[PDB]
């Protein structure tokens, strides 16, 4: 049982099992108490599991958002760094009110920012919207592409529909049974 | 230990089918399936000999084998619902070869696949597979340009077209290769900032005049 | 006059701290602002100050209506200022430090009355250090803050 | 390096003076 | 048995590996604790993996951000250094939710700067973008470069659909078979 | 061991031949398995000699062969689809070679490829090896200019191309070139900028660019 | 055994054996602890090896970014100090993001920087680029040099195609067999 | 203590040739493959004589000894692809030798280099060494511009050349160097910018330079 | 027997043995701990060995670099000490960039210094550059003066051909044998 | 050995910058036709500056002494 990986996090380990029981190999996810989590995998399938490392840039960097490097802690805030944590937050509550809607398993939402409006001369531009879907199979996603584009068009100040732009996709095959393991 | 309890407990997404040159062929449905087999013959708990065959590669192995032996052949797709008797779609309207020697090509593609039993030859027609690629493309109603020409013809999807015309031209498209190949027809789709989605006209004295297709498109000020 | 007046406000930091303003609650600010005069009028000079204005109505011409241009007008005050504070950087550290300096010493001998005693020795203090570099630091950042030409561009826009 | 086929002018924002000393040639 | 490197962490040690192994040869991952990993191979594979150690520059440097120049707890920040930190961190956003589409393993995309025209008043010029990503091989990856052309136009204030290229490619062949212990 | 043993656990993507020259050749298919192979024979874990070898690579060192005691040949690519009885693709327009000097090319090209048998050499046409070219340059509505000479033609493409044509141009020919090779017909892509983007011109005999309303430019014919 | 070289660290020791083995001599690299790495050869390997070092100007001395003369770590950084600090973070950004491409395993990117601009009212000029490239051998690179200068083109301002300039080239052969020690 | 083991574990880019002066030669391919040989043979290990041989030294070795015994010879090229028996390159239209004393020229370069068993002297055409050196830069759509003269041609290549036709006409040059030599042909890659840089001139046999719109330089007739 | 130099740095002690062997005399090498190193050589050659030292200038000065002379830790930085030290380490890093091209084996670039045109009204000078190159032999090196002038040419603002001045040659011969001991 | 000329009153006054002259000297190794090697040298020496020409450049080279390879000896008495 030769180590891969070490030091991980809870959501960082529940990751790297789900990609590896995609292609077919298993893994031990053995606890270490307060180091973290460690993953241990077999030595035929050390090879494999290895090329799947590089590909995929594993272990997964934590998800960053635009309020996270200009926090609200500081005694002044420029108001360019106070649009930017106002527009950071609709677009994460946003996200949580899309997977709510019937039929998206997950979803990003991306907004035009602006920045040189707060000093330059120019009265600020329109906004411009960019939306990502996944829908469970067996739906006719030709016709929700349609419902969501409404929902998104009076939730800022005046959007057209050609600055809105939605991609969805239906999700992928189902992963169900057990990988096996090799007869040593 | 046999071949078909090594794989997945679903017996059923698989297929094996025996060999003629000793050797034992199993046979995927897609390519996340064929990582799934691949990793087993490659961690080694098998003893013999296996292979594994698919329906996007196995259209190109004997297509390079073919565009040697074979130039100047007219053809589009080979398809493989039963493995024990292929099909081979031909042209007939560009292909001027006789009966006698069209089973020495019968006999010749057998020996590029152990596996297979007999290639069953057709003869299909030429413009029935550009009219099923014209009205299907109406009937999305999508803005299109034909153009055509000797050997094969194109279809170009020029404009700034919005998310549903790009869904439903991308969804016929795959659709469609699957079924005749991209050996003859070849789809254009592109983006391009036009609200005139292809067309192009200039404008004198009468009207308008409905300019030749070029590449070249007015950027459009609005 | 934007070297002028940061040299005029140059000097009246360096005569505000050694004392001698506190009858509010200057000549020596008047001596700098002279100074810069006359050694910006030698070298070129008054060649620049023309070219500018000619420049203007290539720029600038009437029935055209062009105007300052805000948006970097808000910044003038501050670009002065952070050019005031670091020309009086260097003499205003060692004036203060001896100040505390001679505070500890009081801190030593409670009865010395240091702060009548501060304002005796100051004055010589502060402008002995300002003599090193009066003379090769000076009066190259008058030829160098003059405003030229070429950014006459950035200042003003024709509305029609 | 100039892409069309025919002959003709293409106008993009023309001031009516330079558009019309164009047609003085034909 | 000769090491080749020491030292390692934990991330740079399955990238040596995994280019080693590209080259048929052995490699063990030995820890040392706090002094980091450690890497031997074989007498015979000695001579290769030197060869491969120059060429491809490893141990790998660690990816550099922009935000990793313009720290946050600086006591005075101009407003020409809080625009990096926020052009870096749109940049990364939607490097990460480039990944949740079908079949893209990895992605880089690069925004252009523009600094100086703001302080001026010069009007800002547009904005141009350059997007890389590699695709699982058997799609057809000519028809799949128009939708994040169309993900990423309305992301912004006013784009052109040709001041962005997307250079993109299909995956490596898989290396599932181990590279097999030299006789002696 | 045997060889076919001392290689990797797939004991499909290698086919090793027996030489005349009492050597092994083994037959890879990309730049990927052959450093693998040849990493086997560099090691050391085999007595006797043994060669790696390739598509591409033979078909370089047997034609600096052939430009040095046959010059002024007309010939495109040798083929490798089944190493032990490969095809040479010679040309027919373009050389006046009779049956009686045929064999001796066919027999002195067999001693320097001792694994082969024999070669089958046939006289390809050079018509259609232009005419498959130009046909497959309009599937992929690209703009060309076509300049034939004499023993060549060539095929320049230019202008803005956007990125769909940057894609479908290097998937075919690649897929040209793996079939003929760069012996008669070589693709030139150049890519220069638009001078006409906000300008308006006048296009026709007498065409010039308005770089300005008051710049007019007159260029080359 | 003549020593050659001793105090040398981990990524200065792998480059001295890579060159040494291309003339047919090896080495033996000895681990000291604090005192670095030291490399000896053999007494007639010696005269052979000190040729090599003063050609090859050996050891390498450690790659120089813009961002060292200009530390992030000063009270006030002018806007001088500011945009060489942003340019050299994007061009160390830009040669790891060609990694990632097809082909490719080392690239250098050069940007021209402005200098005059921060202290001048006039104009900045447009910028130029320049790259290097090795890529893995038997590539059509003929038509490999239309995809990064059109990468290129549009990761700027505005740009054109005659101030891009690509020089590139396919690496040396394979060095795979030992050297021999040589017996005298 | 045999010589084809001292070197390395591939016996096959080496050759060892028996002279006849009692002193082996091992012929390489390249300079990487020389200097592997030379340091095997510098340290001494192998009591008796032995030398390394190449391409490019012994073209330029046994040319110095020809540029003083036989001037004024027109030849193109010494291939060593089969080192026992070399091929000379003789010209034809340029040479007014006999057919008798060609066998002395073949007896005295036989004994300068020891390996070779016989030399073949082979009269190459002088036309067709330029038509397919003109016909490949012509492939290539590259700006040239041909000058004729006695004993030798001359193609001169100006301009602001641009990325992919410099290394294009960077590997048709050292093609054509591995093949013919550069006694007859010479190829002049130059790069400079556009002359006289920025200057409006009236050009053909009576010239003049415009320094300024009112100032006039007349030098040479452009 | 005879000492001739001592207290030598490494790399000043590696260029004494390197010059020697080339002209037919052996000498040796040994380390005197923090001393530094220390060069002898035998009786018969120590006439000739003193020669040597005075035209070849042993012991090397260390190289001198402009950013020297221009520390960083003066609390003052004018801006005649902010573009000497910026070029400074642009005409390091286009040299140790050059090394990675085919065949340079050494190279030394220079450029030019401007730093009294943006006090005045005057408008700054074209930029001149300069370069030098040892190619290793059996190169055409005729052909490879044009790559050089390209890849330099749009690293920088604006230059033209007669600005760049490339001047390159052929290594010497190699020197692999040993001296020889001279016997009494 | 190389020289630069140096300017210091230009930099502070209304007077423009003069022209900037170079000179180098050169010891040459023994057996080079040192009358061909003086022409690299100022094509090297010009666009390493600003504004410099081909007239205020000047090169004077020699080739180095013969070598001293003997021993002097010792004086008998």
């Amino acid at each position: 049982d030769k180590d891969l990986l070490k030091g991980l996090d809870q959501e960082q380990a529940n990751e790297v099992i789900a990609v590896l029981q995609m292609h077919n190999i298993e893994a031990n996810k053995i606890d270490s108490g307060k180091l973290g989590y460690s993953i241990t995998v077999a030595e035929p399938d050390f090879t494999a599991a290895v090329y799947w490392i590089k590909t995929y840039q594993l272990p997964p960097r934590p998800r960053v958002e635009i309020a996270q490097m200009f926090p609200a802690d500081s005694l002044v805030s420029s108001p360019r760094a106070e649009k930017a944590r106002l527009y950071s937050a609709i677009e994460q509550r946003l996200e949580q009110s899309l997977q709510t809607m019937e039929g998206v398993l997950s979803a990003r939402v991306h907004i035009s920012y602006d920045i040189d409006a707060g000093e330059n001369g120019r009265p600020p531009k329109p906004v411009h919207l960019s939306a990502l879907a996944v829908y469970e199979r067996g739906s006719p996603l030709a016709h929700q592409i349609s419902d969501i584009k409404r929902f998104l068009k009076n939730s800022f100040a005046d959007v057209d529909y050609d600055n809105i732009s939605v991609v969805l996709s239906e999700r992928s095959d189902a992963q169900l049974q057990a990988p096996g393991t090799p007869v040593k | 230990a046999e071949l078909d309890s090594l794989l997945g407990q679903e017996k059923e997404r698989f297929q094996v089918l025996p060999g003629r040159d000793k050797m034992l062929y199993v046979a995927a449905q897609n390519e996340r399936d064929t990582l799934w087999a691949r990793q087993v013959l490659a961690r080694g708990d098998y003893d013999k000999n296996a292979r594994v065959i698919n329906e996007n590669e196995e259209n190109k192995r004997i297509s390079i084998w073919l565009d040697t032996y074979y130039p100047q052949l007219a053809y589009y797709r080979i398809h493989f619902d039963e493995p024990r008797k292929p099909v081979f779609w031909l042209s007939r309207q560009r292909n001027t070869m006789s009966k006698k020697e069209l089973e020495v090509l019968s006999q010749k593609l057998r020996a590029l696949m152990p596996y297979a039993d007999s290639v069953n030859i057709t003869l299909m027609d030429d413009v029935t597979a550009a009219g099923q690629a014209e009205a299907g493309l109406k009937q999305q109603a999508l803005p299109y340009s034909r153009r055509n020409h000797k050997g094969g013809v194109t279809f170009v999807i020029q404009g700034a077209l919005d998310d549903v015309e790009i869904l439903r031209a991308r969804q016929f498209v795959d659709s469609y290769y699957r079924t005749w190949g991209g050996r003859y027809v070849q789809f254009a789709i592109e983006l391009k900032d036009d609200w005139l989605k292809g067309r192009s006209f200039q404008y004198g004295a009468e009207g308008y005049i409905k300019m030749s297709p070029g590449h070249w498109y007015f950027p459009s000020p609005l | 006059s934007w070297p002028f007046w940061v040299m005029h406000a140059l000097g009246c930091i360096i005569d505000n701290q050694r004392g001698a303003t506190l009858s509010s609650s200057s000549e020596m600010a008047n001596f700098l602002n002279m100074f810069a005069a006359v050694v910006y009028l030698q070298n070129g000079g008054l060649v620049t100050m023309v070219d500018v204005l000619n420049k203007s109505y290539q720029l600038c011409d009437p029935m055209n209506e062009c105007t300052p241009s805000l948006p970097p007008l808000l910044t003038f005050i501050n670009q002065v200022a952070q050019n005031a504070l670091v020309l009086a950087s260097p003499v205003v550290l060692v004036l203060l430090l001896s100040e505390v300096f001679l505070g500890l010493l009081s801190r030593f001998a409670p009865q010395m009355n240091a702060f009548a005693i501060s304002l005796t020795v100051k004055s010589g203090i502060a402008v002995l250090i300002m003599l090193l570099y009066f003379s090769p630091v000076l009066p190259d950042n008058v030829l160098r803050l003059s405003f030229q030409a070429t950014g006459l561009s950035s200042w003003f826009y024709e509305r029609g | 390096k100039i892409p069309v086929t025919g002959s003709g002018f293409v106008a993009k924002d023309d001031s009516l003076r330079t558009f019309f000393d164009a047609m003085a040639l034909q």
